[PDB]
């Protein structure tokens, strides 16, 4: 997350970290066995870091939990990111307490300007390397169709939403990938792409998740 | 050997954190870079041994 704040500890209950070896992409729990990251997160071995602030250090509420299955979207397409979502099923259900919780899945799709909050631990700088240790938080505005597809043309789908900021300065990065962008207390994205980070005129983009609650639904239900 | 051995490292546009290998001719080495998650070019490698297999000596 580029220019974000700090969040607090545990103030983001529902966020995860996919670490293989190391932290390589967040996640949202969805309920106590399940969570929701993007498919381009795909790898094998992924262990799920549940109740982290801090993750170079063990603070004492976390939960460290296997990956029984991982399953992709059907659709999920490497070279347009259309689909770019995935299921990961815990091996053991997670302890669900005010540090570890889930976020419902949305009724309805959110509208341009409905103020959102992404988070993750990826870079915090747009020109330049530096990852936190310590969770840091983003609120960010969806942005109209019509924006983000004069900003990447040719290359935005239905299933994909433009949030951020034109002028640059503040978005999601490396490292921030399958996190959530939680609108009104309930998930409305995935951190996905976009053109580098932060830059002017390329805000981030993100899986649209509102166009996948029932295939959510009875994919965790059948699985 | 290959040209695309020559090429630099690629992260590409998805924002994920994975450390994946290329190979650095400049130093005659493999070498570590974050790669994004998706679009991966050729000089991408997942282990030391696959990437100085393929572009060692280049
Ligand atoms: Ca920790």
């Amino acid at each position: 997350i580029v220019g974000g704040y700090t969040c607090g500890a545990n103030t983001v209950p529902y966020q995860v970290s996919l670490n293989s070896g190391y932290h390589f992409c967040g996640g949202s729990l969805i309920n106590s066995q399940w969570v929701v990251s993007a498919a381009h997160c795909y790898k094998s071995g992924i262990q799920v870091r549940l109740g982290e602030d801090n993750i170079n250090v063990v603070e004492g509420n976390e939960q460290f939990i296997s990956a029984s299955k991982s399953i992709v979207h059907p659709s999920y397409n490497s070279n347009t990111l259309n689909n770019d979502i995935m299921l990961i099923k815990l091996k053991s259900a997670a302890s669900l307490n005010s540090r570890v919780a889930s976020i419902s899945l949305p009724t309805s799709c959110a509208s341009a300007g409905t103020q959102c909050l992404i988070s993750g631990w990826g870079n915090t700088k747009s020109s330049g390397t530096s990852y936190p240790d310590v969770l840091k938080c983003l609120k960010a505005p969806i942005l109209s169709d019509s924006s983000c597809k004069s900003a990447y043309p040719g290359q935005i789908t239905s299933n994909m939403f433009c949030a951020g900021y034109l002028e640059g300065g503040k978005d999601s990065c490396q490292g921030d990938s399958g996190g959530p962008v939680v609108c009104s207390g309930k998930l409305q994205g995935i951190v996905s792409w976009g053109s580098g980070c932060a830059q002017k005129n390329k805000p981030g983009v993100y899986t649209k998740v509102c166009n996948y609650v029932s295939w959510i639904k009875q994919t965790i239900a059948s699985n | 050997r290959p040209d695309f051995c020559l090429e630099p490292p690629y992260t590409g546009p998805c924002k994920a954190r994975i450390i994946r290998y290329f190979y650095n001719a400049k130093a005659g080495l493999c070498q570590t870079f974050v790669y994004g998650g998706c679009r991966a070019k050729r000089n991408n490698f997942k282990s030391a041994e696959d990437c100085m297999r393929t572009c060692g000596g280049a």
